[PDB]
């Protein structure tokens, strides 16, 4: 299956990374929890893209 | 193939991106449906590729359970597009 990068901060803290399509998209971070600006900036490049962002689901990590 | 009209990140170093990752947020499909504290962790092959180390918490059979996998480059590693296997 495919494995794209298609986001990364300078510092590589923060990734969105998709499959071979559209159904496949995620959000990960050094840390288990990100701030709302870094969120909205993720959903920002997924749109721009034309990822469907209603399909995200938000995984339970500590602190969340 | 990367899906088409996306960019892909193009002055990628590999060594930088190693370690620990924290899912966030998933498209939900069977493999990780139910899946809780998910993590992956990539390190680097003596072939050039990826391992790749899927870990998440089961809470029905109440047990962290992981996935084995290789990543390989699908053109040049400065070029973050790869190809996943699982076995
Ligand atoms: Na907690």
């Amino acid at each position: 299956g495919g494995y794209n990068v298609i986001a990364l901060d300078r510092e590589y803290r923060h990734a969105l990374v998709c499959g071979p399509d559209r159904d496949y998209l995620w959000i990960n971070s050094r840390t288990p929890t990100i701030s709302d600006e870094v969120k909205q900036e993720m959903l920002a490049v997924a749109t721009r893209e034309g990822f469907d962002v209603s399909k995200f689901i938000w995984v339970q990590q500590p602190g969340s | 193939t990367p899906p088409r009209g996306v960019t892909v990140v193009n002055n990628f170093d590999c060594k930088r991106y190693l370690g620990t990752w924290y899912e966030i947020a998933r498209f939900d499909h069977r493999a990780e449906r139910g899946l809780e504290k998910v993590t992956a962790t990539y390190s680097l092959r003596d072939d050039g590729g990826l391992n790749v180390i899927f870990k998440g918490y089961n809470p029905d059979r109440g047990m962290w359970q992981q996935y084995v996998g290789k990543a390989y480059f699908t053109g040049a590693p400065t070029r973050a597009a790869l190809k996943v296997a699982f076995f």
